[PDB]
């Protein structure tokens, strides 16, 4: 036997004004998978089928299992269980987010912000679409690398302290990275007005380079660097 | 539905509900880049409080600067006491100065990787101790 | 496009490299002309500093107007008070020189 | 009654599923001008199309000069002549048109010196009708093609007034006298039940990989729309045909792409021999998925296993340059160290044949229309459509060709939109549904919400998953299959002794997964019974006792001095599966395969032949 302790955040919206309380679960690590998600699945399947959580790909390329493990916002299928048996793994939902149930946050606002930047190719002339492929060199293609890979797990935005206090008006790292993702794209023509949409003290300029967004990213991407690069474009673009 | 409408309908469902906010500051891991950002804001306010308190006293309080120093001279001039009080002036001043450069380096778009943050984070921290001890002995 | 928030960001970085340059310049040349430009740089950068603090913690639409007006009032008194010190007293360069050898 | 709040929604078109095919159908309908609602149990991005790594097939001709008619030949040959050639015609012809369409949406395709989309070699593709050798027509976004496909489809979908029912589990189809009127679905956010009525209904729910123990598919790939057509009494096609992807991690069952084999990755057994050249001489290690995985599982039979317990084989990337692994295959490179603890540059990947694709699903017209089988003839179900992995226009047949599903998604997703736009107009009369319609769907939900039995949901799930893995594997004998059939039937009788714990309304994952179990079982019954009845070795379905490939003629010898076998004698036909919900009785009948193309002059009909690479 090899016992590992898991302390998990629990809140039931059907237990008539129930308080948010922690619940301890014990798992034989020798008969379990290497990842945290495997352990969360195990208690759901064996110990208590009341733990509600988002899961899908178990591969680390969908962003459903995104949560706070031991003070870090990463994917439960990417982060492996701490082999040190003398420690209890504290499992929490994404920071400063509306809790629907156990570890399940309301991301409606997060996706809406991603809709407000318009994440699609915009051409000045649209009459020649769906017939001929647009040209892009391998040199121009490499500029998209490290930006398109974003899986929208919402780890970087929810780790940002500015997004905590100003979540309503500030878009956040994940969304801002995608705004930048369509800026450097050589095919897109609406580069100027994408920057003009950020011409307010809250949309972009609520970032203060705290740098919790890159430090917690499960895919190893650099949103903060991409945000600072927008700021440089904002001060240099003409007309 | 539109993006602006989706945000407006988000808050109406959450603010008028029993849904609690997830723990944030109580549970999140302490980062060096995060802690150094708090100290930058801390020193920023502390310095701005000092600068404003100096200019505000020049208008409200009577007497010139030459006479104001004499009040400090009136109390026993402790060599280990004056040095410590003088150290507590340049310590928040030089930290903000060296870390201010680090922010300006970031605004150029350089040194924004995790290893570079931890390296430059220590360099600023060390330069502060040296410049604070160094200036206190001027 | 009317880049108001973009030009404001640039100004903050402009006064920053200026204030970084002036501090050693005041040590080298502690003249009366340096006193006023240092008093201008200290107040402006400080005003735009707290301006970012206010827009972060103050909820807005009711307290936002009061806090931004209260800061502007303090900044106006600070710059005038420092200018008074440079004109009717030893100046901020000579103020440090006397204080540091105490 | 009076327990659940019913909220009726009125729309022009309902698209169940927000994957690849789902989105393309959804936004394409509003782009045409329809009031389109999209129902999905997950967020559109979380859909399993993101997991796609290989690529998307199109005969654009960027690496060398290419013809889409050769891509037709490769797919129909790959289908083991069970694939409907009219559907393959439509898919391959507008394959270059529909990929350019995606690139124009904003898809960051990998590039070359010319500036055009990067194409690559893939399993079972050949130039000049098979004679010309290796073909390069797999368009890829640097090993993250499916992820980038879904994002650029989702991104472009915000340009239109599509309604999105995000995290709404669809329970049953709204059906009135054979005609589909919409969907009755469960809200997960609050727990209410919504009836969404429309003139047309598209089903794009994907495969049912969760039926087995080891699979590359997601936790949500439970064939919900496949088992939704089941409860309506409508047939399901070719459900016994389950594709086994040769390369899948021994641990969690994660996928290592076929793009690894397409770039230069070789499969090596424990002996040290290049064993894939021994089985297949022509295509070698880059053969069809029904031959490569067949060779791998046979290595275990003679005890030639690479693993510590000798069960899996290796995929070698030791000889591959590190320059190519950073540009062409970055997605599999990072995921190799996570689940296996192996770097791709110095040591090979532990691979094993695992459940991957379901070509069989909902019987589908080349237009996208759902087909029912009445009196030995095909009839179009009014107001019901299907596209994607859940659908079976049988464009893949007995074995899916490499990197053809993402094409199957975009082309037939578009086709579902066009077939609605050209048949009826937006704003036309939405057929009124009965006041108490979907009564059994709600009554079903209420039973499992208050389920008090002896066997847990997950414990019955594991009993189903492990039974399918042992009885309906890569190789399966009649005696092994028959034991599985009466074993799964016994497990269906346990769906009344089920034990649930959660009894809330808001986000009941203990309830939705048990609904998935109802859907998984109904898919499992039709898979195992359809396999035991089929007495031949065709494509992915390989019988040990029946190694013969039974067609209307013996296509090995010339066709002339040979009388035609009766329809109910040969096995070159689609397996249509019905199952009674109350008893779990599987009843089977068969319909003819479509051999005729859309135009004989523009594309020649390819007759059956001896299949080997
Ligand atoms: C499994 C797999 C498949 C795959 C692949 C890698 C893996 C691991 N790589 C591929 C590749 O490189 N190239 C290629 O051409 N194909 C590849 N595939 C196959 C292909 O990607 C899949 O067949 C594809 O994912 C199928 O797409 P589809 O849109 O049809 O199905 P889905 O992506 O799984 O999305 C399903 C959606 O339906 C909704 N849903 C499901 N059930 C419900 C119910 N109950 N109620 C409401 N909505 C439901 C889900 O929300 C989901 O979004
Ligand atoms: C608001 C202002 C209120 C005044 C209080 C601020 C005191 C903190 C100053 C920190 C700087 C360290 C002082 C170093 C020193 O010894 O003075 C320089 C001196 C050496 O003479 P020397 O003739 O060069 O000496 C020759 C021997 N080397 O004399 C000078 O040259 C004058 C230069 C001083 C410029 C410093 C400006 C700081 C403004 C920041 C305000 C922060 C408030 C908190
Ligand atoms: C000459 C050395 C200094 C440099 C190089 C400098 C530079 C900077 C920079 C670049 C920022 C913005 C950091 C960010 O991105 O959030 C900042 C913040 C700030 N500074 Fe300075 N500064 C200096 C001295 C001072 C002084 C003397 C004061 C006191 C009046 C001051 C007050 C503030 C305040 C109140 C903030 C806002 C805090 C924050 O948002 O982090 N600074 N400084
Ligand atoms: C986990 C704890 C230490 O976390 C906290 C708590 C309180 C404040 C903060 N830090 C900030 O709040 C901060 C600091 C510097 C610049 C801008 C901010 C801003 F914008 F307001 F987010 C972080
Ligand atoms: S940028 Fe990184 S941390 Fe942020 S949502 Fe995308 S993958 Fe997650
Ligand atoms: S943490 Fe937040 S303030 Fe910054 S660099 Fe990332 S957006
Ligand atoms: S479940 Fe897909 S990212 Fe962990």
């Amino acid at each position: 036997p090899r016992i590992k302790k898991f302390a998990i955040y629990r809140w039931d919206p059907d237990k008539t004004g129930d308080k948010p309380h922690m619940q301890t679960y014990e798992i034989d690590l020798n008969n379990c998978g290497p990842m945290v998600l495997d352990a969360l699945i195990k208690i759901k399947n064996e110990i208590d089928s009341t733990l509600t959580f988002r899961r899908s790909c178990r591969e680390g390329i969908c962003g459903s299992c995104a949560m706070n493990i031991n003070g870090g916002n990463t994917l439960a299928c990417t982060r492996r269980i701490d082999t040190n048996l003398d420690k209890v793994s504290k499992i929490y939902p994404l920071p400063h987010m509306y809790v629907i149930k156990d570890l399940v946050p309301d991301l409606s606002n997060f996706y809406a912000q991603y809709k407000s930047i318009e994440p699609y190719l915009k051409k000045k002339d649209e009459s020649q679409e769906g017939k001929q492929q647009y040209l892009q060199s391998i040199e121009e293609r490499e500029k998209l690398d490290g930006l398109y890979e974003c899986i929208l797990c919402a780890c970087c935005s929810t780790s940002c302290p500015s997004y905590w206090w100003n979540g309503d008006k500030y878009l956040g790292p994940a969304v801002l990275m995608q705004a930048y993702r369509w800026m450097i794209d050589s095919r897109d023509d609406f580069t100027e007005e994408r920057l003009a949409k950020l011409q307010d003290p809250f949309s972009l300029y609520r970032c203060h380079t705290i740098m919790n967004c890159t430090g917690t990213c499960p895919k190893g991407l650099n949103p903060g660097k991409a945000i600072a690069e927008i700021k440089k474009m904002m001060a240099t673009y003409k007309e | 539905t539109t993006a602006k409408e989706e945000m407006e309908r988000f808050w109406n469902k959450n603010l008028g509900s029993n849904r609690p906010l997830s723990p944030h500051i109580t549970i999140y891991r302490w980062s060096l880049p995060m802690a150094m950002s708090i100290c930058h804001r801390g020193t920023g306010i502390a310095l701005s409080a000092g600068v404003s308190l100096f200019g505000l006293s020049a208008l409200l309080l009577p007497g010139n600067f030459e006479s104001h120093l004499e009040l400090v001279k009136s109390l026993c001039l402790g060599p280990t006491l004056i040095y410590t009080a003088k150290f507590g002036i340049v310590f928040p001043l030089m930290y903000h100065t060296w870390n201010g450069i680090r922010h300006l380096i970031w605004d150029l778009g350089k040194g924004l990787t995790i290893p570079q943050l931890t390296q430059s984070g220590v360099v600023v921290l060390i330069l502060t101790v040296l410049s604070s001890v160094g200036l206190a002995a001027m | 496009s009317s880049k108001a928030a973009s030009l404001h960001w640039t100004g903050e970085r402009v006064v920053s490299v200026l204030l970084l340059g002036l501090l050693p310049a005041a040590y080298l040349n502690p003249c009366s002309a340096m006193d006023y430009s240092l008093a201008a740089a200290l107040t402006l950068h400080g005003h735009w500093g707290i301006g970012q603090v206010v827009t972060d913690y103050v909820r807005g639409d009711a307290l936002q107007k009061a806090a931004k007006a209260g800061l502007l009032a303090l900044s106006a008194f600070t710059f005038a008070g420092l200018c008074y010190f440079n004109y009717h007293d030893v100046g901020i360069c000579k103020a440090v020189a006397m204080l540091w050898k105490l | 009654s009076t327990q659940y709040p019913v909220v009726d929604h009125e729309f022009d078109a309902v698209v169940v599923g927000a994957g690849g095919a789902g989105l393309r159908a959804a936004f394409g309908l509003s782009e045409a001008g329809f009031n389109t609602a999209c129902v999905t149990k997950l967020f559109p991005t979380r859909s399993h199309t993101v997991a796609a790594q290989g690529g998307i097939n199109a005969a654009l001709g960027n690496m060398e000069e290419d013809n889409w008619r050769w891509h037709f030949y490769d797919t129909v040959k790959g289908s083991d002549w069970l694939g409907d050639q009219d559907a393959i015609h439509y898919m391959t012809e507008q394959a270059p048109a529909s990929v350019v369409e995606l690139e124009n949406y904003g898809m960051p395709f990998s590039r070359t010196e010319d500036g055009k989309i990067y194409q690559r070699a893939f399993g079972g593709q050949s130039l000049k009708f098979g004679k010309g050798g290796q073909a390069h027509r797999c368009c890829c976004v640097a090993d993250r093609t499916g992820h980038s496909l879904l994002h650029t489809l989702y991104g472009r979908s915000l340009r239109y007034d599509t309604s999105y029912f995000v995290e709404y589990f669809a329970l049953d189809l709204l059906m009135e006298n054979g005609e589909c009127r919409g969907v009755i679905a469960l809200c997960i956010e609050d727990g209410s039940i919504h009836r969404i009525r429309a003139r047309n209904t598209v089903v794009a729910t994907g495969g049912y990989g969760r039926t087995y123990f080891s699979c590359t598919s997601a936790h949500t790939s439970t064939g919900d729309g496949t088992a939704m057509v089941t409860r309506a009494g409508l047939p399901c096609q070719d459900l016994e045909f389950v594709q086994f992807h040769p390369t899948g991690i021994y641990g969690a069952g994660c996928l290592i792409t076929e793009g690894c084999r397409g770039e230069g990755g070789i499969l090596i057994n424990s002996q040290g021999e290049r064993f894939m050249e021994r089985y297949a001489p022509v295509a070698k290690d880059l053969a069809s998925r029904d031959v490569v995985s067949r060779s791998m599982t046979l290595e275990i039979r003679e005890g030639r296993g690479c693993g510590p317990e000798k069960d899996h084989v290796y995929l070698q990337l030791h000889h591959l340059p590190p320059e190519q692994l950073a540009v062409r295959l970055p997605g599999i490179s990072e995921t190799a160290m996570i689940f296996a603890g192996v770097d791709v540059t110095k040591e090979p990947i532990p691979v094993l044949p695992t459940v991957h694709y379901n070509m069989g699903g909902i019987p589908t017209n080349y237009k996208g229309q759902v087909l029912r089988h009445v009196n030995g003839q095909d009839q179009v179900v009014p107001g019901l459509y299907a596209c994607g992995e859940a659908a079976c226009a049988s464009v893949h047949g007995a074995n899916r060709l490499g990197a053809n599903s993402l094409l199957d998604l975009v082309v037939f997703g578009r086709a579902c939109a066009l077939s609605i736009a050209e048949s009826c107009r937006p704003g036309d009369k939405v057929p009124s549904i009965k006041p108490n319609a979907g009564e059994e769907s709600v009554m079903n939900l209420d039973k499992l919400r208050f389920a008090n039995g002896t066997i847990r949901t997950s414990e019955l799930r594991l009993s189903m998953q492990k039974s399918m893995q042992s009885h309906a594997a890569v190789f399966r004998v009649g005696s092994v299959l028959q034991e599985g059939c009466e074993k799964i039937l016994r497990l269906y009788g346990d769906l009344q002794h089920l034990k649930t714990f959660d009894r809330g309304m808001v986000w009941n994952t203990d309830l939705v997964e048990t609904l998935e179990l109802q859907n998984l079982m109904l898919c499992a019954l039709q898979t195992i019974y359809g396999a035991e009845a089929r007495k031949e070795s065709r494509g992915a379905h390989a019988r040990e006792d029946f190694k013969e490939r039974v067609d209307e003629y013996d296509y090995s010898k010339p066709i002339q001095g040979q009388q035609k076998k009766p329809f109910q004698e040969h096995w070159r036909k689609h397996t249509l599966s019905y199952v009674d919900v109350k008893t779990g009785k599987v009843s089977l009948e068969y319909r003819p395969v479509i051999d005729k193309t859309l135009n004989e002059a523009d594309c020649a009909t390819v007759p059956p032949a001896i299949r080997s690479y």
